[PDB]
């Protein structure tokens, strides 16, 4: 029944100016995704391994949604830690 | 089924007890709604007069309202007509009824966004994540036309196409546009639109909770004042011991 | 009536060792007062017409001066009504207060049922998705009783006629409750209150000023916590789906009632039979009522002190409290075979603890 | 272990000592009570209930106004740059 | 109220209505007693609370340890075991 | 009163004349005035000095007594079970109690070398006292312990400052805060009663 | 007992007990027996 629920101990970040204003015409998520992809590598491997087990089955059953969801959730949580530093 | 994942906590300014809305960002999010989202979504509870003195000045709101054609009547002959909009009019809706909306969106109904941040779990954090969660499908999942894969939407299969893409509108204040900037701005606008009385509510609460707390201290002292006369009392049986 | 006022609120004598566990009866009463004041005020601008009810609440918040304050205070205070009652009832089970305050216990149980019914009626009025679908379900658990449903609604479904009559009943029942509070107090002051140690004693003092100032101190905390939650929204007491208009042909993904109804809603969910689940409901109320006659269930003479202090076997009321908490968690979860297994484990404790309270 | 144990529980020796401490005939806050009593607020404003109630209503009227004004200033300082009046809108 | 053999009054003046509840709980002071009380205007009334803080806190917390804390830790542990079996049961049925 | 007793027969809770629960050893005085001599010639445990919980006297009562399913408390004394027509005769040689029905409906009080009027005069309840009575039962001298503080530690005596001005400034401050709270709630109620923001605008044209 | 007017609660006691014996006997015959 509320638009939002207030929180305690939130860290409000400081804006990081760019070098060339034209640099921020691309989504600054691209700069943070590689580093966040390496820290969630424990799930990158569980997904690649589940694809092989499904590609080998004879019948047309099986999927990798479970491992895929966990992987990309890990990355989004890593990006949120710093994304607002580059947004006005 | 399973429990959907909890969205991450983004540091929105309004989340603190002592903070207000960020009006410069609310302004930019209203441009995003008008030029992208309003093509499929209505906000039937909002009126142009709600923006005056809180987001935009009066003369600017008039110019925006007049750019629309609004139906009014009946006239002296019992007929309907159209005229430019005024401050008293509601935000224009793209479809007349729900059946017409589904017909134009493959059977799916785009919901009204007048209370959207109060109508979903986790509210603004969910909306921010949703808008940047479109991915290619995983191995073994094939979707039919009209459906798209999203990390945060329950079931993963959503009927809304990706609404945002880098470089598509030009803000008026010169802020460079990108998918992440537009997401943060449109969320701020929709949070304000869910309850424009949020700032009045929070500022009154600070004055009240602080006053009540001080009175609670005073009543504690007045209670202990009377507690001590019976906590330090002496009662002797038989004979008097000490004075 | 001023001689009654001074006899019962000024010169009434009380044991010196009272503490805050004996202050929550006053707090509940004050919550009723606040609800009556804010409720009547909301009624001046509410519309029972189903086609316009949902809109009248929003317009009240968005357009009317101070409209947000009366709406949010009424919703928050309702949660504090049930928290105070729960602490109030638990004190009695810890001290075996029903041993000699028999009619006070029974009268209280009637007040509890009246408050449950009032809250259920009020939650349907805003006429959102959870209003409609929660009433449809909770009114079907009573289907085993013949024809107890189609008449309360006056139609073939929770239609627009049900909403008009839930408004009148919701208006009326609180004032009936105020009548029964008078009986409650009659039966209490007939015997006099107990104390935390469970002994008779002649070390008593007058209510005013010593004990009156403790009630006042607790009132301050209550008003401050209500306003804190109401004006800032720290906890999530309401469900978001009720901010969506009713749709009769689309069920929401997760149906769950308010927190103060969750535990028993979970018990009824882990029992597959529909008739056996309602019998479980009656047996629980019957057990609570039978405690009024605990003196007669065994020829050994009972004592009020139950010796939970430093005791490793704990007490039955404590074990019940944790089983209730455990079920609130189950009730808020998506159905899953594993959740159902543990939910049945806790249901056994939830029920057995009640039954063994009648043994000593 | 004595804490919580019905076979051994007793206060340690350092708690029995705290109960024996004595501060009889000492008052470190006395200079504060002397200042209050020298203003004669009791003789002129609190000894008579009619005047006591004049003091309540009058002081409450003025204090409530200063309290609101102060909180509004704090609110504006914490939120500098985010409120409507702080960012004039520029027309195209 | 009090038992009948305690409610019996020594005097004969009538009970006034504002005092009906006082005399419904009359109790005889078997053996007698001597009472001394000081005016609250001549007492320190906050220092006594803190002077006895450690003793009062020990008494209360010691009483509650076994009966409340020990069942709470067990309930907390069961909550974790439950959540660990739910996750494993989801992967044994839906994950490949 | 509004409370009834529960004196009835019971097949599981046998009568006290057969299962007493309490420790059934009692002394017996010829005339209750003799107990005053017992109280001045016997020693009391509370007059000895002990320092550790482990040195406290051990009760003569046994902890093994009440049994049953879900019976949390394990020690009791008294019960209201009805006594039969012909109760068991107390054995005075073992210290058993004789009182109530066990005096009226048994021959426990007969003495071959005394008149009946003399013998039965020694069987009133004031004539019996449980073993351990004089050594144990406390009789306090005050509510207050010498190990605890009282008003002597906290009293403001000569040389002290007057507190009246502070006590009444405390209460007055609470009231001008509570008065402001009330005035604000009433002003908000009146605003709610007045016209709304949507209708004030419609009037302007 | 003789001397007081608490005359309804003893009736409530016997009705409640009887009701409980019937609820838990109707469930056993459906699950066990
Ligand atoms: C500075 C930097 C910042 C830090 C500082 C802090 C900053 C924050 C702000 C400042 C905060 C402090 C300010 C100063 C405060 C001064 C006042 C103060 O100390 O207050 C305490 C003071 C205590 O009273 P007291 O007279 O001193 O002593 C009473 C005795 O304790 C009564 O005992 P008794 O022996 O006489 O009676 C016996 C029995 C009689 O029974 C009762 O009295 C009733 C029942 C009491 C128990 C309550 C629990 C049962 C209810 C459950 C509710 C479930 C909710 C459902 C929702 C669940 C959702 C999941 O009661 C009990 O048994 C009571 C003991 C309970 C102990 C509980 C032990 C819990 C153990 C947990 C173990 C966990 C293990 C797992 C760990 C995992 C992680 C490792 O209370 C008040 O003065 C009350 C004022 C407020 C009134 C209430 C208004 C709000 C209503 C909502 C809250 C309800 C609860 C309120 C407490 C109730 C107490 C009974
Ligand atoms: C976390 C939140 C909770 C609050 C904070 C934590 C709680 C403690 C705070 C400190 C207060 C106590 C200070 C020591 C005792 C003072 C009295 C006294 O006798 O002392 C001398 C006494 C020995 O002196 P003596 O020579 O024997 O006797 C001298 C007297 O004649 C003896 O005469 P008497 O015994 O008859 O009494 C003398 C009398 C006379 O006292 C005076 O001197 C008169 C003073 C007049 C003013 C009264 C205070 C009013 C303040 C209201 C707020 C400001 C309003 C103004 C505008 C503000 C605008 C921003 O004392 C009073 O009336 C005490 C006044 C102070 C009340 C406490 C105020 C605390 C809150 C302050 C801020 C307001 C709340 C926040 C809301 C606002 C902001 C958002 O020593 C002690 O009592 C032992 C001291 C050790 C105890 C302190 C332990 C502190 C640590 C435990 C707490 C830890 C945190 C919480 C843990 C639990 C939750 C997790
Ligand atoms: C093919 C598979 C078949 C599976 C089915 C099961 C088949 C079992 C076959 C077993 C065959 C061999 C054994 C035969 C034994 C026969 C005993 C008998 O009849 O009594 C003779 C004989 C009868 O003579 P009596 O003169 O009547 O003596 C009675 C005593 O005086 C009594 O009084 P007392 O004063 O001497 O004792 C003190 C008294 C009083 O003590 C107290 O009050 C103290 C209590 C302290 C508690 C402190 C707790 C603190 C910690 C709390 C932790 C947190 C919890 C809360 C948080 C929760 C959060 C969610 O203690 C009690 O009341 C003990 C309570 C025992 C409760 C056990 C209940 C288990 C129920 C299991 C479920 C059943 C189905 C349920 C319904 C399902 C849906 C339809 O009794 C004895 O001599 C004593 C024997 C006692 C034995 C008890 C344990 C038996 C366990 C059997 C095995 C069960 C296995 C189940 C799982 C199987 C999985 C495959
Ligand atoms: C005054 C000074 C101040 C200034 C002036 C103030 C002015 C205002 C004052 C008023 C002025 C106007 C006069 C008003 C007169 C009102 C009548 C009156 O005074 O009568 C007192 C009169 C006592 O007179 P007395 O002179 O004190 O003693 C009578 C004897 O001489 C001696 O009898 P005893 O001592 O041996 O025992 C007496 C005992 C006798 O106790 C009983 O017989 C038990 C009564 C309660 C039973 C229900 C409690 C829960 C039990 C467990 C669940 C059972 C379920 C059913 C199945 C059972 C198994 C088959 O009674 C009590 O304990 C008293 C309880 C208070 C009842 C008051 C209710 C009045 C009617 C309004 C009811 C509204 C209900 C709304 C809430 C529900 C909405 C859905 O009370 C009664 O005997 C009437 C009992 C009525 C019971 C109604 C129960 C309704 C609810 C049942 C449960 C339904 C659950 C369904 C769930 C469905 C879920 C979907
Ligand atoms: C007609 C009534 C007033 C209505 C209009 C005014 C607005 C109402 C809002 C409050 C305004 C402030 C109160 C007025 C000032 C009173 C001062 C006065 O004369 O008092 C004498 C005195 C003043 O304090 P004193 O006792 O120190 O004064 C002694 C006398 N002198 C100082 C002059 C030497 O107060 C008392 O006697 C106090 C009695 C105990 C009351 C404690 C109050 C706490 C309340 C706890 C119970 C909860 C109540 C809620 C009930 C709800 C029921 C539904
Ligand atoms: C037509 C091309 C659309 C545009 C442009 C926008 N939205 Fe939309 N939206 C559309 C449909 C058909 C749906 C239904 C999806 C389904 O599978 O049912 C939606 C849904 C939403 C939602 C609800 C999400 C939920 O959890 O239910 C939101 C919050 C939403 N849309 C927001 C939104 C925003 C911010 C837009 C501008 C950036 C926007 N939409 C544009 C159709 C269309
Ligand atoms: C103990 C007393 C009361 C309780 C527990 C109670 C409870 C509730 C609850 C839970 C709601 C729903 C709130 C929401 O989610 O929006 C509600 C709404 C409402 N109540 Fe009350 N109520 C009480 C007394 C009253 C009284 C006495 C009246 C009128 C005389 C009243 C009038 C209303 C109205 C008009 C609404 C609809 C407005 C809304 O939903 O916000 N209430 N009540
Ligand atoms: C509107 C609801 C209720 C109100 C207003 C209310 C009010 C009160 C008040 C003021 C007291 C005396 C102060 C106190 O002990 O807290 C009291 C005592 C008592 N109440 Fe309640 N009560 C309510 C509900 C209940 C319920 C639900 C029960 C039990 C099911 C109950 C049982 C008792 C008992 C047994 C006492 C006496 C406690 C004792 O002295 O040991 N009451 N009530
Ligand atoms: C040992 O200590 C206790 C035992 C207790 N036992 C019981 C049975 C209850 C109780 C009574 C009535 C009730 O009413 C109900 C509302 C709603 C429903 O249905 C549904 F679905 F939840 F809405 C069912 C029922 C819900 C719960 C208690 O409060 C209770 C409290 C304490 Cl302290
Ligand atoms: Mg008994």
């Amino acid at each position: 029944s509320y638009p939002y629920y207030c929180e305690f101990f939130v860290k409000f970040p400081n804006y990081i100016p760019p070098k060339d204003p034209a640099e921020r015409l691309v989504d600054p998520r691209q700069k943070l995704e590689p580093g966040c992809t390496a820290r969630c590598s424990l799930w990158v491997n569980e997904y690649d391994a589940c694809t092989k087990r499904v590609r080998a089955r004879t019948d047309n059953k099986g999927n990798c949604s479970g491992q895929y969801e966990e992987l990309h959730v890990c990355i989004d949580r890593c990006v949120a830690k710093d994304i607002f530093k580059y947004l006005k | 089924e399973k429990e959907p994942p909890h969205p991450p906590s983004y540091p929105f300014w309004f989340k603190s007890l002592f903070h207000s809305h960020d009006i410069p960002s609310v302004r930019r999010g209203y441009e995003v709604y008008r030029k992208v989202c309003a093509t499929c979504h209505s906000m039937e509870q909002l009126h142009f007069r709600h923006l005056v003195g809180e987001v935009l000045p009066e003369k600017r709101v008039k110019q925006i309202a007049a750019e629309y054609d609004v139906t009014d009547g009946p006239n002296d002959q019992g007929e309907m007509y159209t005229r430019p909009g005024i401050l008293g009019d509601a935000f224009p809706s793209p479809y007349p009824n729900e059946e017409a909306a589904r017909y134009a969106n493959g059977g799916a109904y785009p919901p009204d966004l007048s209370l959207i941040t109060a109508a979903r779990h986790f509210g603004p954090d969910y909306l921010m994540a949703l808008l940047g969660g479109y991915r290619d499908p995983p191995e073994g999942v094939e979707l039919r036309p009209g459906l798209y894969w999203n990390v945060w939407f329950p079931g993963n299969a959503i009927a809304m196409p990706p609404p945002l893409m880098d470089e598509m509108i030009d803000y008026e204040d010169g802020t460079p546009c990108n998918i992440s900037q537009m997401s943060k701005d449109v969320v701020n606008f929709l949070t304000w639109a869910t309850e424009p009385t949020a700032d009045e509510r929070k500022l009154y609460g600070l004055k009240c909770v602080s006053a009540i707390a001080i009175g609670t201290v005073l009543m504690t002292l007045w209670w202990r004042f009377y507690w001590a006369m019976y906590a330090t009392r002496r009662i002797d049986f038989g004979k008097l011991k000490y004075l | 009536f001023m001689s009654l006022f001074r006899a019962h609120l000024v010169f009434y004598r009380c044991a010196l060792n009272l503490n805050s566990s004996y202050n929550f009866g006053f707090l509940v009463a004050m919550t009723f007062v606040l609800q009556i004041i804010t409720g009547i005020t909301l009624a001046f601008r509410y519309t029972s017409e189903a086609s316009c009810a949902f809109a009248s609440v929003q317009h009240l918040v968005r357009e009317v001066a101070a409209g947000w304050e009366f709406r949010m205070l009424h919703a928050t205070t309702a949660s504090f009504v049930f928290l105070c009652i729960l602490i109030h009832m638990t004190r009695g089970l810890y001290n075996w207060s029903y041993s000699y305050l028999t009619t006070a216990w029974m009268s209280g149980l009637v007040l509890y049922l009246l408050t449950i019914a009032t809250a259920f009626l009020g939650y349907v009025l805003p006429w959102g998705q959870m209003s409609f679908w929660g009433a449809t379900v909770i009114t079907n658990l009573l289907s085993p009783i013949p024809y107890l449903v189609p008449w309360l609604l006056g139609g073939y479904y929770v239609s627009d006629v049900t909403l008009k009559r839930f408004f009148v009943l919701h208006f009326i029942l609180p004032f009936i409750g105020c009548i029964i509070i008078v009986l409650h107090i009659f039966y209490l002051h007939l015997n006099g209150s107990s104390n935390p140690a469970g002994i008779d004693t002649a070390l008593k003092v007058a209510f005013y000023p010593h004990m009156l100032m403790t009630d006042a101190k607790c009132l301050s905390y209550l008003i401050g916590l209500i306003f804190l939650q109401a004006a800032f929204g720290l906890m999530e007491l309401s469900h978001p789906d009720n901010s969506i208009p009713v749709n009769r042909f689309v069920t929401p993904l997760h149906i769950v009632p308010e927190w103060y109804f969750l535990a028993y809603y979970a018990v009824l969910k882990v029992i597959p039979s529909k008739t056996g689940g309602l019998l479980v409901f009656m047996s629980s109320l019957i057990n609570l009522g039978l405690l009024s006659e605990i003196r007669a269930l065994n020829t050994r003479m009972l004592i009020r002190q139950q010796f939970m202090t430093r005791n490793v076997v704990s007490g039955w009321v404590i074990i019940w409290v944790y089983s209730m908490i455990f079920l609130i968690i189950i009730g808020s979860a998506i159905p899953q075979a594993t959740y159902i297994l543990y939910g049945r484990l806790a249901t056994i404790l939830y029920l057995t603890t009640g039954l063994v309270l009648c043994l000593y | 272990i004595r804490f919580g144990n019905p076979w051994r529980d007793d206060y340690p020796e350092w708690i029995w000592k705290s109960l024996r401490v004595s501060r009889k005939d000492k008052d470190m806050f006395a200079p504060f009570f002397k200042l209050l009593n020298a203003t004669k607020l009791y003789e002129y404003c609190l000894k008579d209930n009619r005047r006591y109630c004049m003091f309540v209503m009058g002081v409450g009227l003025v204090s409530s106004w200063m309290w609101s004004e102060w909180w509004n200033s704090v609110w504006r300082r914490i939120n500098k740059g985010k409120l409507y009046n702080d960012v004039p809108y520029v027309y195209p | 109220g009090a038992p009948k053999f305690e409610r019996k009054m020594l005097g004969s003046y009538p009970v006034s209505p504002e005092f009906e509840m006082v005399w419904r709980d009359r109790l005889t002071a078997h053996g007698g007693y001597i009472q001394q009380t000081i005016s609250p205007y001549q007492l320190k009334f906050i220092y006594p609370f803190w002077h006895t803080f450690f003793a009062r806190c020990w008494c209360k917390c010691s009483a509650y340890a076994w009966p409340w804390v020990w069942p709470g830790l067990i309930t907390f542990g069961l909550v974790k075991k439950m959540n660990h079996d739910v996750e494993e049961d989801i992967r044994d049925h839906y994950w490949y | 009163s509004v409370h009834s007793h529960n004196i009835r027969p019971d097949k599981h809770e046998l009568p006290a004349s057969e299962v007493p629960l309490y420790y059934n050893r009692f002394d017996q005085a010829d005339h209750p005035s003799l107990w005053q001599l017992e109280e001045e010639q016997q020693r009391k445990h509370l007059d000895q000095e002990v320092t550790d919980v482990s040195q406290l006297v051990e009760p003569v009562s046994s902890p093994h007594q009440t049994e049953g399913w879900f019976k949390r408390l394990r020690y009791w004394h008294y019960k209201e079970t009805a006594e039969p027509t012909f109760p068991r005769t107390p054995d005075l040689s073992k210290g058993e109690l004789a009182a109530g029905a066990t005096v009226t409906r048994t021959s426990v009080w007969h003495d071959p070398n005394e008149p009946a009027i003399v013998s039965v005069s020694r069987f009133a309840p004031d004539n019996f006292r449980a073993v351990g009575f004089a050594e144990n039962v406390p009789n306090p001298e005050s509510t207050n312990s010498d190990s605890h503080p009282d008003f002597r530690e906290y009293r403001l005596g000569p040389g002290s400052v007057d507190r009246r001005p502070f006590v009444y400034f405390m209460s007055a401050s609470y009231f001008f805060i509570t008065a402001s709270m009330m005035r604000s709630f009433l002003c908000k109620w009146v605003h709610y009663w007045w016209v709304s923001r949507d209708m004030l605008a419609a009037g302007t044209t | 007992s003789y001397g007081n007017g608490t005359v309804l609660m003893p009736i409530v006691r016997r009705v409640f007990i009887g009701a409980l014996v019937g609820i838990y006997a109707y469930a056993a015959t459906d699950v066990v027996l």
